[PDB]
RNA sequence: GAGGGAACCCACU
């Protein structure tokens, strides 16, 4: 999962968007069942490993069973089922979250519960929500074109930008010497 | 056979509420024991949450196909 | 009826099909009296 | 009005702190707006942003 | 040439003999471009790090770079530039005395303020604009607190009580016209009260209140359904139809005046100017003469309104939060100013370019009579008495009403007239139209998945066909 | 049985003001006090304008606004006087109203100042207060402008409309020297003394009394000369009284119905 | 023209049909109220 | 237009007190205590004083209509 | 007639408009799908359509002269979808960027961050005359974060109570140092600045808009995300009324004395641009000795230019920083600004220290006359006040060359906006 | 094609729209242009024009 | 004379006031 | 792109027509959702 | 238009009760006193004297809304004690206070005037 | 108990 994300993501940004706010899920649960976190706790690593698989296997957006379906559903998860089992370890629920067994139960209920309230509605008008979404910031906005002008560059595909550029990377050692770059 | 998601959305929800409220102010009997309230949409709210409405959503497909689920045999969470 | 003239202050008696003009000099410009009616103002 | 004092266009039943300046056109006041036209007489030269010539000049 | 000019009217010394003196010279634009100007004499002072030695003109005062909207506001150079221009706009719709022969004059929209006040800060330039004797404003006593809530986002709390002893009321005159046009032979308009025996096309309004001349008389208190003149045309049983004039829609008034006069055309010409008391109502425009406009929120009594220790409340009380991103510093000098100037009993000067004037001098000044020298007081609820932990920025601003009333722009609709080609409801409120239900209240709906309020606004409101 | 047993020293007393303090009380008490002299402490003033006759510049709203303004003398009368809304008769009987008249012509070329002087009411007990220092001008005159008009004035407070106030300014203070720290001043050597301040001159505020309360309350009480400043504070505390005491009495009821 | 008709924003189809003039509308300025909800619009008894 | 009858802010009688201070103004007071001399003693009678505009002098240059 | 008065079950009547009626409001532009909410109705006696102020946000309404549009949904299906679909609590938290788009707002925000700072005690009459503004409240006073001398609240108790449920929450105050969280201090904050709620239970913390705004992750969405949006809905009307009250003992103000600033920090702005005056000349004079250094990519002007500006940017920043740390934590400015409401640092620099320069097009004022920006200067002159640099502040005042220069620079941001309106208009409807 | 707005009614609001009204000056110039630069506050309306005093919106 | 600084306001709009004495505000119409 | 010493995978460009005619269909859906995350995140301003 | 008229601030209406009770059913011995065409004076006298009972666990009021004219009193008591007997003791406290004052008040008021 | 259009100008958010 480590490598999936550092190929999904070459720059190092962490900041993913989610829907199960975990690590506020796990916080929720420790107040609610009362955790002490400076004592040993009655939840099996097991449990942990096979809750959630579980719950992985509970969380479909994709529907079927046809390999197709398996692999769309794989794909439409894969950040989540990635940080669930990131956050989710059994190393980590022992040592750092300190959670019980009850808590484990609610907490494994409460991402169900939040996930499946996540899943878009069909229905749902998206193609105006987006026009809504990217028309409305545009009301608060090297000679780089940027703001309303670039975004009108950009949406009216033209032939000739204003000031077209290129970002030349270059490879070997006349990245680092001044003299051959 | 039915692949349709098993929650009822938001636009069936409200869709469900305002038909069963004007069938109720259309004088439809009311499937739940209302302690004395008048509104029809308070009626439907109630009887949407006793899951007692007596309408079945047609979802339709891309296809044209189409799959009809029991406003009680949709989840209600939302 | 009885018109203020604009410009001389005089009223005019003045009826339909009369012509407005000012019997005392002439201009053509008149103005109706205040009403005899109830109008009651709140001191507010 | 010209010429008049403020007495005399008291008794005229006019404003002597009004401006003038303006027309009566149908009993409406009317002003005229003064309008920015370019100087005449004079030679102008711009450079045509995107035409067939590089320099004009004008008059 | 100082002297002669300070006896102008015994001298016959005028600005004419300074052209001739050789003294003030006419500079345009281009001309512009070859002179070296000095902003004050003081630049043509030597100094240690010398500018210019080569001026050529100097100018008489750099506050005459303004215009006759802009030079009513006091210090203009300590606010922001925008706000200088919201002014600039927003002193034309100021209301107070349009003119001196007001009472003569048949507008069809005239505003007039019962007690209109000359600033007590005022610039120098204001002197030649008349405006000391056509004023536009109240020097209101404005609190800059947070009280209540109810002046949050540009919003000012009034108080009821000084609203009671005619703060900011004034008087709209409205005129009606209306000729007997002989349209032919046989269309004959003529001022004659109609009788429902023999005139068709009625809005079936009373017309009791007009006289036997078909006008109505002055004195008469009239609403929105009545007539104030009675017209009727002489078709080829209903040999006359009703073209009555009728007042405007929810326009409670006294008709001021009647004229009866002859037009051009030699037909009977009649103008009926109607006079409505405009009370300070919550909804009702005001501004300061620094872009600070907002609309009324809550008006208290005086007994609810927070009060000094002298017992002195608050006219209005405009929001904290309406000074800083809008940056309207001269706001808050102004209150400073007319708390030193009405306590000290002069005017005070806020010609914008002044080195004389400065918040400190002022600051001094005010602590001179006892008060804080920035202008803070310390304010006592008005609710329970108890001390307000902050002290709160009070004194004498000038506030402008303006002419955008609620009553003039407040519209609903039911159901009524639609238009005659699409049968789609009428434009504006003087019509009692609807609203425009346009593209991009579309557009949000479809977002919401509102598809049935779609069809109801879209379909059944406005124009519903089979 | 725990109630406050407050104390009075009047200060001043002159015939337009009452300066006074009232120790041993809370500031609810003292505040409400307050309220009850600017809003309900009820005086006579002018509220029914019928207009005859009006060539002046001024039109006939304005001058019944003005001629509301006016105070009218309402000592020992608004006690008998009766609220409009509590009589019997159809409008205005004499228990429940005082008539004025005005009736001015202007035939001589100096501008004729009509005042308060020209309300020529029906009732001695109930006359401009000017008419008791110039008169309260209502309007002038040119040659050829007359005014006309009959007015009834009847009983109200300053909860309905501000001519009902008596007050003039209501100047309420307490703990002049902050001791109770309820404001708090950035920088305390910048505030100008109290009038009431018992502080030496080297000292900027009291020393913070953390079991304190407020508990001594100045007023200065002015009126504008439609009652007596005594007659204002009395009838204020008489019609809190009188409210509390209807306020019981519907409490009362209300216990008993339930 | 019938073209000049249709065809604009102040046409049939973006002026009439996209959007137009609705029944069961009111319109008037806005001032604040800190005593009323979030859900909830204070309304004129005359507009109501 | 014409002095008003009362203060705005506290409701003082303001009213019978602009003829007596333009007759101190021509007595050459100051404004401050010409102000001082007729008892106006909070600000906010000082400015319903001072910055008063009498219009009606000049409404009564205008012959009457009626 | 009576015999027209008669009513069969089965009828219409068309009754007025009453409390609780759902009305869709609208406010022009209708930008997104927030600028129409269903609301309830309730009627108040005047002209006005009355609007809560957490909601001015979503709206982009101010009270300046605003004017709204209210829509009566006339059939019971509309009613309900704009129940169930359209609500202004169903509105909390955007789609466009998972966030909220209520937030708290002016003078609540101000007083929030005035009420949950460390030093707030309230008497017993205090909180109980608080706790009647809280319509979530289970009748229970809480025991007082202090029991003698004498019994006081804080305003984190207070607050906690508005909080509803346990939300847990994390955020950190608009002053929080950045030190501080490496030291030795991270869980016990010597400046309040870290905000923690535990249980629904504001722990420590000064609340902010980082706190209770409109940004991810903030209180209110937390509120929604975890209790849903009656509750949410009950939090932003608690928060208001609570605090509007407070406000009410407490009071806010701006003033004359907000904007002054102690001498020593007047001396320290005047040589700070002394200094920066002084640096431009030496730019000036080293490009006229042909001893500036054109960087690659620029004409020498343009990086001419480009020292110049960056220079005069560095002294804005400077003496603009010097003045909004001279301020006390008395100021209201810095109280306005720190709580988020209303304010820029920026508004601060301006206000107490520099204007600044002045831009046209982004470059600094153009030589509008022969090589000349005005007549009041030597031509060819590339200094700070010949080309638009304002050294004063809107306190002291500006001179006219100044004067005339923020004239320009208001002008084109004037410029800006009614130009461009109309491009961002037709982009959104081609976008739709 | 005639130009419109060089006669308008004179403003009689206050006496200050009088003023404004009668010294008003115009630029020819198309108000949907969304070029800037007849919009601009030139260096040259120095004690010409007034720099604070124009309309908001199109114009 | 040369006018001294501190007569320098009042001289100057002692000028401007005999300009608005002569010419007045609409003089350009 | 083709020159030496230059780095085939990260050269891009800000022009979307070069980059649909020179990579192709779904780098330009990359290229283009780039370019609009840049003019919309400049600001700091956040879209989903 | 929408203007009130002035006298239903302090005015009941036909059909209007003044002052309603209800029992606040959150906590034992707590009521809610609805007063209707009153203000912050009666309310913060009452709530005030009503602090100063020793009996009394709360007391509190509020306006809903400035634009109405109702007060909402929330009082609870120990359950020795009845909100009812705390109001109407309250009330019987503040016309003693208010008699005290008077007469106390006229006194000083004619000593002042025969000096 | 409901009888004009259009052009233009100004203003409002
Ligand atoms: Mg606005
Ligand atoms: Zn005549
Ligand atoms: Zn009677
Ligand atoms: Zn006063």
């Amino acid at each position: 999962d480590r490598e999936v994300l550092r190929v999904i993501f070459p720059t190092g940004d962490s900041k993913v968007v989610l829907p199960c706010n975990l690590l506020r899920m796990i916080w929720n649960a420790q107040k609610i069942f009362h955790i002490n976190p400076r004592l040993p706790s009655d939840l099996h690593p097991i449990k942990v490993v096979e809750g959630v698989k579980e719950l992985s296997k509970k969380l479909v957006i994709v529907n079927g069973d046809d390999p197709l379906s398996r692999q769309a559903q794989e794909n439409a998860t894969l950040l989540f089922n990635i940080h669930l089992r990131s956050t989710l370890c059994s190393r980590r629920m022992a040592e750092e979250f300190r959670l019980s067994g009850e808590a484990f139960d609610w907490l494994l209920g409460e991402i169900e519960s939040k996930f499946n309230q996540a899943i878009a509605h069909p229905g749902e008008m998206v193609g105006a929500l987006a026009a809504q979404s990217l028309g409305e910031p545009a009301t608060q906005m090297k000679n780089v074109t940027l703001g309303v002008p670039r975004l009108k560059e950009l949406i009216n595909i033209s032939k000739k930008p204003k000031t077209p550029s290129l970002t030349v990377f270059l490879l070997g050692q006349s990245a680092r010497d001044a003299e051959r770059a | 056979k039915r692949i349709t998601t098993p929650y009822m959305t938001k636009y069936e929800r409200a869709r469900v509420l305002g038909t069963r409220a004007l069938q109720i102010a259309m004088c439809a009997p009311v499937m739940v024991e209302l302690e004395g309230e008048t509104d029809p949409l308070l009626i439907a709210m109630k009887e949407l949450k006793a899951r007692k409405i007596p309408i079945i959503i047609r979802r339709y497909l891309p296809d044209g196909s189409y799959e009809d689920w029991g406003v009680d045999e949709l989840i209600i969470s939302d | 009826m009885i018109y203020i003239c604009g410009e001389c202050h005089t009223e005019n008696e003045i009826k339909s099909r009369d012509p407005i003009r000012c019997r005392e000099c002439g201009y053509r410009i008149m103005y109706k009296k205040r009403t005899k009616r109830l109008v009651v103002f709140d001191a507010r | 009005l010209n010429g008049l004092t403020d007495r005399d266009l008291c008794e005229l039943n006019e404003c002597p702190l009004d401006p003038g300046g303006y027309f009566i056109i149908n009993g409406s006041e009317k002003v005229l707006i003064a309008q920015e036209k370019m100087a005449t007489n004079t030679v102008y030269v711009f450079a045509k942003k995107d035409s067939k010539y590089a320099y004009t000049g004008e008059c | 040439h100082i002297d002669q000019l300070k006896e102008r009217e015994y001298n016959n010394y005028s600005w004419q003999d300074l052209v001739a003196s050789g003294v003030v010279e006419y500079i345009d634009t281009l001309e512009e471009e070859t002179v070296m100007l000095a902003m004050t004499p003081d630049d043509l002072q030597e100094k240690e790090v010398a500018y210019c030695s080569t001026y050529t003109h100097c100018e008489i005062h750099p506050s005459m770079i303004l215009g006759v909207c802009a030079s009513i506001i006091p210090f203009p150079d300590h606010n922001q530039s925008p706000r200088n221009t919201y002014q600039s706009a927003m002193g034309k719709q100021a209301m107070g005395v349009y003119i001196t022969n007001f009472h003569v004059r048949m507008d069809t929209l005239a505003h007039v303020l019962y007690y209109p006040q000359k600033p007590l800060v005022t610039t120098r330039s204001m002197e030649y604009l008349r405006f000391r004797e056509l004023p536009a404003g109240i020097n209101s006593i404005v609190a800059i607190a947070s009280y209540t809530g109810y002046n949050q986002e540009d919003s000012v709390i009034m108080n009821r009580s000084a609203v009671d002893r005619g703060f900011f009321r004034s008087v709209f005159y409205r005129s009606y016209k209306e000729q007997e046009s002989k349209k032919g032979f046989d269309q004959e308009e003529v001022f004659e009260k109609p009788t429902r025996e023999t005139c068709q096309g009625m809005r079936h309004a009373i017309y009791d209140k007009l006289d036997d001349d078909g006008l109505i008389a002055p004195g008469v208190r009239v609403s929105g359904d009545d007539v104030i003149i009675g017209k009727t045309v002489t078709l080829p049983r209903y040999t006359k139809r009703d073209c009555s004039t009728f007042l405007r829609t929810s326009e409670t008034g006294i008709v001021d005046q009647v004229m009866v006069t002859l037009n051009q055309e030699g037909y009977k010409f009649c103008k009926i100017r109607v006079r409505s008391v405009r009370i300070p109502q919550i909804g009702d425009k005001f501004a300061s003469r620094h872009g600070q406009k907002g609309t009324c929120g809550i008006q208290y009594r005086q007994e609810d309104m927070p009060f000094t220790c002298e017992g002195i409340t608050p006219d209005i009380i405009i929001n904290p939060h309406a000074i800083p991103s809008r940056m309207t510093i001269g706001h808050l000098i102004e209150c400073l100013q007319g708390k030193v100037s009405a306590n000290k009993g002069e005017i005070g000067d806020a010609t914008p370019f002044n080195d004389a004037v400065n918040v400190q001098k002022i600051s001094n000044l005010l602590s001179d009579y006892g008060y804080h020298l920035r202008g803070n007081e310390v304010l006592y609820n008005g609710f329970t008495g108890r001390k307000i932990t902050s002290q709160i920025f009070i004194g004498p601003t000038y506030y402008q009403r303006l002419k955008h009333m609620v009553d003039d722009k407040i519209h609903s609709r039911a159901r009524g007239p639609i238009q005659i080609l699409n049968r789609q409801p009428m434009e504006g409120r003087s019509r009692d139209g609807g609203l425009r239900f346009g593209e991009m209240e579309r557009d949000c709906q479809i977002a919401h998945g509102a598809a049935q309020f779609l069809r109801e606004r879209l379909f059944e409101a406005s124009d519903p066909y089979q | 049985p725990y109630a406050n047993q407050p104390t009075v020293r009047i200060t001043e007393l002159t015939d337009e003001n009452v300066k006074f303090i009232i120790e041993n009380t809370d500031l609810a008490v003292a505040n409400s006090i307050r309220r009850v002299f600017i809003a309900e402490v009820p005086i006579i003033a002018i509220d029914w304008v019928q207009i005859d006759a009006n060539s002046s510049v001024l039109h006939d709203e304005f001058i019944a606004h003005r001629l509301g303004l006016i105070p009218l003398t309402s000592d020992d009368i608004v006690d008998k006087l009766q609220y409009s809304r509590d009589c019997t008769c159809e409008e205005f009987c004499p228990e429940c109203s005082v008539e004025f008249t005005l009736d001015v012509r202007c035939n001589e070329d100096q501008t004729r100042h009509v005042t308060s002087r020209d309300l020529i009411s029906n009732s001695p007990r109930v006359i401009p207060v000017t008419s008791r220092q110039d008169d309260i001008l209502i309007v002038k005159l040119r040659k050829g402008q007359e005014l006309r008009l009959r007015a009834y004035a009847k009983k109200g407070f300053g909860k309905e409309h501000a001519k009902w106030n008596p007050t003039a300014g209501v100047a309420f203070e307490y703990d002049p020297d902050n001791a109770l720290r309820h404001t708090v001043y950035p920088k305390p050597e910048e505030w100008p003394k109290s009038e009431y301040s018992e502080l030496d001159e080297d000292e900027s505020q009291a020393p913070y009394d953390p079991n304190g309360k407020p508990e001594r309350f100045y007023y200065n009480v002015e009126s504008c000369g439609s009652l007596r400043p005594e007659t204002i504070v009395l009838s204020a505390l008489s019609g809190l009284k009188k409210k509390l005491s209807d306020l019981q009495t519907q409490l009362s009821h209300e216990i008993q119905s339930d | 023209s019938l073209k000049q008709r249709l065809k604009g924003k102040e046409g049939r189809v973006r002026g009439n049909l996209m959007g137009k003039r609705v029944d069961f509308s009111a319109r008037t300025v806005i001032t604040p109220d800190p005593n009323l909800s979030i859900d909830q619009v204070g309304v004129p008894r005359s507009i109501a | 237009m014409i002095i008003p009858v009362r203060c705005f802010t506290c409701g003082k009688i303001v009213g019978n007190k602009w003829e007596a201070y333009l007759g101190l103004l021509q007595a050459e007071y100051t404004e401050g205590d010409a102000l001082d001399a007729l008892g106006l003693k909070r600000y906010c009678c000082r400015r319903m004083l001072l910055a008063h505009v009498d219009l009606i002098e000049k409404l009564l240059n205008y012959a009457p209509l009626e | 007639k009576p015999s027209d008065l008669h009513l069969q079950t089965g009828y219409k009547v068309e009754r007025h408009m009453c409390d609780g009626d759902i009305v869709i409001f609208n406010r022009q532009p209708t930008l997104h799908k927030m600028s129409m909410m269903g609301h309830r109705v309730r009627i108040l006696p005047w002209s006005t359509f009355r609007l809560n102020l957490s909601v001015t946000t979503p709206y982009n309404a101010d009270f300046d002269g605003d004017e709204m549009n209210l829509h009566l949904p006339q059939s019971l299906e509309t009613r309900a979808e704009i129940q169930e679909l359209a609500m202004v609590p169903r509105m909390i938290v955007t789609p466009q960027s998972n966030r909220p788009v209520m937030g708290i707002v002016q003078d609540t925000l101000t007083a929030v961050r005035k009420f949950t700072k460390r030093d707030v005690f309230l008497e017993r009459g205090e909180v109980m005359n608080l706790l009647m503004f809280l319509s979530t409240w289970d009748g229970k006073v809480p025991q007082p974060a202090i029991l003698k001398p004498r019994p006081l609240w804080t305003g984190k108790q207070i607050f906690s109570l508005i909080i509803p449920g346990h939300i847990n929450c994390i955020r950190t105050h608009s002053t929080h140092p950045d030190d501080e969280d490496s030291g030795p201090y991270k869980h016990i904050s010597p400046g309040d600045t870290k905000v923690v709620v535990e249980n629904g239970e504001l722990i420590m913390g000064i609340l902010c808009k980082k706190s209770l705004g409109t940004s991810a992750g903030s209180l209110v969405h937390i509120s929604y995300l975890e209790m849903g949006h009656d509750i949410t809905r009950l939090f932003y009307s608690n928060i208001q009324t609570v605090i509007n009250n407070w406000l009410l003992i407490e009071g806010h103000t701006i003033g004359i004395g907000d904007s002054i600033a102690d001498s020593k920090t007047y001396q320290d702005i005047q040589n700070t641009i002394k200094k920066a005056k002084q640096d431009v000349i030496e730019v000036i004079e080293k490009a006229h000795n042909n001893e500036l250094e054109p960087t690659p990519g620029n004409t020498l002007r343009q990086t001419f230019e480009n020292q110049v500006n960056r220079i005069l940017n560095d002294a804005r920043d400077k003496t603009g920083s010097s003045a909004q740390k001279s301020l006390s934590e008395y100021n209201n400015f810095k109280s306005m600004v720190v709580s988020g409401a209303k304010g820029s640092k920026i508004n601060i620099s301006q206000v107490i220290a520099v204007v600044g320069q002045q831009n046209v097009e982004g470059k600094r004022i153009p030589f509008g006359f022969k090589h000349r920006t005005l007549p009041h200067f030597i031509k060819d002159d590339y200094g700070p006040e010949s080309r638009g640099f304002v050294e004063n502040s809107y306190l002291a005042g500006l001179t006219p060359t100044e004067f005339f220069f923020h004239a320009m620079g208001g002008r084109e941001g004037l410029i800006d906006t009614a130009v461009k309106t109309a491009e961002t208009g037709y982009i959104q409807r081609r976008l739709i | 094609q005639a130009r419109a707005g060089v006669s308008q009614v004179l403003n009689r609001l206050t006496f200050a729209s009088t003023l404004s009204h009668l010294r008003r000056l115009n630029s020819p110039i198309g108000r949907d242009g969304k070029l800037a630069k007849p919009r601009q506050l030139h260096n040259t309306l120095w004690g010409m024009v007034c720099p604070a005093e124009t309309p908001e919106g199109h114009a | 004379d040369e006018i001294t600084p501190d007569l320098w306001q009042e001289a100057c709009w002692i000028v401007i006031s005999s300009y608005f004495d002569e010419k007045g505000l609409v003089r350009q119409q | 792109l083709s020159e030496k010493d230059v780095d085939p995978v990260r050269t891009t460009s800000n022009d979307i027509v070069e980059i649909f005619t020179v990579l192709g269909i779904e780098a330009v859906r990359k290229a283009l959702e780039r370019e609009l995350y840049h003019v919309i995140s400049f600001d700091g301003s956040y879209v989903n | 238009m929408n203007a009130p008229p002035a006298f239903e601030s302090f005015l009941l209406f036909e059909g209007e009760k003044k002052i309603t009770i209800n029992k606040d059913t959150k906590v034992p011995n707590a009521c809610l006193f609805t007063i209707n065409k009153e203000d912050h004076t009666l309310g913060n006298i009452i709530k005030s004297q009503l602090l100063k009972d020793p009996q009394v666990l709360f007391a509190g009021y509020k306006v809903p809304h400035p634009l109405e004219h109702k007060i909402i009193i929330r009082v609870q008591t120990t359950p020795d004690y009845s909100p009812q007997e705390a109001f109407t003791n309250a009330i019987t406290d503040l016309i003693s206070e208010l008699s005290l004052l008077e007469e106390r008040f006229r006194v000083a008021i004619k000593d002042k005037q025969e000096g």
